[PDB]
């Protein structure tokens, strides 16, 4: 119901692994980011071809070996927030301390 | 041209608009935001099906024609509280276009989301400042309370106690 | 012949004209000007010093930090997150 | 009942601060300490610049001024930061500059009102003619202190472009105001 | 107020005669600005030197009608008079 | 005003000492708030000194 409700902000849309999986095997998720202390947490960045656009969703798994085996077997790049820019700035930061 | 007051047009009292007619300079303006955010939230939501653009539209609109109304003898608590009103709601569509962004204007990409500043809230923002640069004073008595703070130098005992007591003080030695 | 290179004064000479910016009627102006300044914000708030140095962290801060700090860490357990806070 | 000829106008308290006997209104920086027009008055007679601290800064506060709000809370923090949180030094060198800056402005200021008396002299000509081709002194001063809405300019700019007048002037804008909304500002 | 009023005409001259580019002598107090051949935009610029002198400001209705030395010395000083209140 | 701004800007602080004659003449009825020290406690309370 995108023509009913107002638009609030962007959340995120916790989804479960079969949503996932669907619209990964579909070809409509762009790009994953684990996170989770546990890294049983996904962030989903999905693409301009999926039904809706890109969306940041939220992701929670099983522990199954075969997320590797579908992502990459289709189209989907793995990255982390931390980049070598944010390294070098933690780099700076422990200097200062 | 023809609001407020009367109007004469390059013959005599050319400089008519700056009379006092006894409204807020800001009424003709509020009322016709009000009746363009109206007509243009129902023409969007027949337009497109969204429900956001005739909901945020006549909604405010009518906020907006009240606050005008209002504004119609700005010497009044009603005058003040008119302006008020319609500074919150300019300020509230700022607001709303600024951080979360039109429904109707949701498309694919996320740089292209983008809630941005566009032609309406570009008008709310201008009317908002037209607010604050016209008129605005008026219910300055509505504040948060006073500090204890405040009182420390008053003359008053009676005032300074009175604020001890509800700043939940109260039983510490004044020595006055 | 030349001395002049690898100029100690002329860097120095940055540090003496600072030193000579200040010690002035100019100086001693703009102080008083910020005296005034300062008087007139002083009488101006009177409110929100009280609310910043008095109210803002131990009666409006601290109670909710330690009270959201307490059910964080206790476990779900009616003494721990009722009786003993 | 008792209706005194003129409509009786309600006389407001003040929302703002009167200015200080040192300024100038016409953007250009005040003196440093002393307002210069002291030396041009007798002693004695000039203790009115001290009783403009007092009664600017201690005694005839406004009470809009003294309005506890969110806003104000806030920009406590900026003062703070202002006085005692960066040094004198740091603050003496940023008024020197800002002075200079407002010094700019002014000169800058000073020849766009000399432009637009020579725009007020070309259209009470476009309007009369060719007969009045003066312009307005006192509008240029007025436009030189910032007494003038850009509603009363505009009007005045047609009323020269259509019918001429240039010694009709337009009424002069009333101080704006400190705005107020109940707990936020 | 007890304004100088030669004080304020011996400075008015001098600004007037600094602006225009005629020696303190030529500026008498009953000459006329016209008579200096200052034009209107000039007995303008005039009037903003006087305001930047004295740090006042100018009686704006009334400045149409500063024709002499005298008159402009005379408002000025009524202004230097009025401002301490 | 000399006093209060010198003190708001610190310069009382490394100012020469000064004695300062008030003449406040004696009509008040017993000591029904005397206003030398009405003024002087002002001054320092204002100052906060
Ligand atoms: C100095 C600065 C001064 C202000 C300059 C801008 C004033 C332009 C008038 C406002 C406008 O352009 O705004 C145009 C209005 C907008 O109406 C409001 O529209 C809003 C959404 O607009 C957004 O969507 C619109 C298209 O749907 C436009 O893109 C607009 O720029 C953008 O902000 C609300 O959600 C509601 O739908 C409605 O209240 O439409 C209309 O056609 C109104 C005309 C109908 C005739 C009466
Ligand atoms: C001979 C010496 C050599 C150097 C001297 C001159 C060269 C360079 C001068 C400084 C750099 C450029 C300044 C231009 C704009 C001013 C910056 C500013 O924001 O404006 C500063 C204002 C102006 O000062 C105060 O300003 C007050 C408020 O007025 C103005 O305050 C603001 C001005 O920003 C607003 O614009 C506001 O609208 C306007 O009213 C008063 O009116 C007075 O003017 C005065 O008390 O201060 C404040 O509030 C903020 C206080 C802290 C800000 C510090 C900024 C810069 C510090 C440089 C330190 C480096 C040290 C090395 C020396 C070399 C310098 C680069
Ligand atoms: C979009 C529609 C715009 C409608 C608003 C202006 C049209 C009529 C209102 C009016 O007469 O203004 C009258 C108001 C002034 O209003 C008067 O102001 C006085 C000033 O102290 C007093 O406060 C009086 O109480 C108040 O009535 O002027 C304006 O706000 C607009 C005048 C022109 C400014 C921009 C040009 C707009 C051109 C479009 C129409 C002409
Ligand atoms: C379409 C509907 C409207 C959409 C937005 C259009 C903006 C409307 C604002 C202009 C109204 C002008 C007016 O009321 O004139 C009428 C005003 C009324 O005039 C003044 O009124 C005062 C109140 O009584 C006093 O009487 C003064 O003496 C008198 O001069 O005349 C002026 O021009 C004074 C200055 C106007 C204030 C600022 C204009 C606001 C817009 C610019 C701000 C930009 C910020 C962007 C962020
Ligand atoms: C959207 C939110 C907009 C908030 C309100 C904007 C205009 C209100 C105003 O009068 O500004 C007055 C403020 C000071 O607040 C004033 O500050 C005063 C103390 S002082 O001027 O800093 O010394 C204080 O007494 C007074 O209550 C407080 O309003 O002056 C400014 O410098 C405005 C800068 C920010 C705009």
């Amino acid at each position: 119901s995108v023509k009913t409700a107002w638009r609030t902000q962007e959340v995120l849309r916790e989804l479960s692994y079969t949503q996932l999986w669907a619209l990964v095997g579909e070809g409509h998720v762009a790009r994953v980011r684990f996170y989770g202390p546990e890294k049983n947490k996904v962030m989903a960045t999905t693409r301009a071809s999926a039904p809706g656009g890109e969306r940041l969703c939220k992701v929670v798994l099983p522990p199954d070996p075969e997320l590797l085996d579908h992502l990459v077997s289709n189209g989907v790049v793995v990255d982390t927030g931390v980049t070598e820019d944010d390294r070098l700035r933690a780099s700076l930061l422990v200097q200062m301390l | 041209g023809g609001g407020g007051g009367g109007g004469w047009w390059r013959e005599d009292d050319p400089y008519w608009p700056l009379r006092d007619w006894g409204d807020h300079p800001m009424r003709w303006w509020t009322l016709a935001f009000a009746a363009i955010m109206a007509a243009g939230g129902l023409a969007t939501s027949v337009a497109t099906g969204y429900v956001e653009p005739v909901q945020a539209g006549l909604g405010a609109g009518s906020l907006l024609a009240l606050a005008g109304a209002a504004m119609s003898d700005a010497r009044c608590v009603p005058g003040a509280l008119g302006v008020k009103l319609a500074w919150a709601v300019c300020a509230l569509i700022v607001l709303k276009e600024v951080s979360v962004g039109w429904q109707h204007k949701r498309k694919r990409r996320l740089a292209a989301s983008a809630p941005r500043l566009e032609l309406t809230g570009l008008a709310a923002a201008a009317l908002c400042a037209g607010y604050m640069l016209t008129d605005m004073s008026g219910l300055g008595e509505v504040a948060l309370p006073p500090n204890p703070g405040a009182v420390f130098k008053s003359p008053d005992v009676a005032y300074r106690a009175s604020v001890w007591q509800k700043w939940g003080y109260g039983q510490v030695q004044m020595r006055v | 012949r030349a001395l002049l290179l690898l100029p100690f004064s002329a860097v120095g000479g940055a540090v003496a004209a600072w030193q000579g910016l200040f010690n002035s009627q100019r100086y001693e102006n703009f102080l008083m000007s910020e005296g005034e300044r300062i008087w007139a914000w002083r009488n101006r708030s009177e409110n929100e010093r009280w609310f910043w140095e008095v109210f803002a962290w131990d009666r409006l801060i601290f109670p909710i930090l330690v009270i959201v700090a307490w059910e964080y860490l206790v476990p779900n357990h009616l003494v721990w997150a009722v009786l003993a806070p | 009942f008792i209706s005194p000829m003129t409509p009786y106008v309600p006389e407001e308290e003040p929302t703002r601060t009167p200015p200080s006997i040192k300024d100038t209104g016409t953007l250009r920086p005040a003196s440093e300490w002393y307002p210069q027009w002291m030396q041009y008055r007798r002693r004695e007679d000039n203790y009115v610049f001290w009783q403009d601290k007092f009664m600017r800064c201690s005694t005839d506060i406004p009470w809009a001024e003294k309005r506890w709000t969110l806003f104000s809370t806030v920009w406590y923090l900026v003062q703070q930061l202002r006085f005692v949180g960066t040094p004198p030094a740091l603050r003496y060198v940023a008024f020197l500059g800002w002075r200079a800056l407002m010094f700019q402005v002014y000169a800058a200021h000073k020849a766009l009102v000399l432009w637009q008396c020579k725009l007020d002299a070309g259209l009470a000509r476009i309007g009369s003619g060719g007969a009045t081709a003066t312009f307005s002194k006192t509008m240029a001063l007025r436009r030189l202190h910032w007494r003038n809405s850009p509603l009363a300019e505009a009007l005045y700019a047609l009323n020269l472009y259509k019918t001429g007048r240039v010694h009709l002037l337009p009424p002069v804008a009333k101080p704006i105001p400190r705005p107020t909304f109940f707990w936020l500002f | 107020a007890a304004v100088d009023k030669a004080k304020v005409l011996e400075d008015v001259r001098s600004i007037i005669s600094t602006q225009l580019g005629t020696e303190l002598e030529k500026v008498a107090p009953e000459a006329k600005f016209v008579d200096l051949g200052a034009d209107s935009l000039d007995t303008v610029e005039i009037m903003m030197a006087l305001e930047e002198k004295f740090e006042i400001a100018l009686e704006e209705e009334g400045a149409e009608k500063i024709a002499t030395v005298q008159d402009a010395a005379d408002m000025i000083a009524a202004q230097i008079a009025a401002k301490g209140n | 005003g000399s006093l209060v701004c010198q003190i708001y800007s610190g310069l009382f602080n490394k100012q020469i000492s000064k004695n300062i004659l008030l003449v406040n003449p004696k009509t008040t009825s017993n000591n029904l708030v005397d206003y030398n020290v009405l003024l002087i406690q002002a001054l320092a309370g204002e100052t906060e000194m």
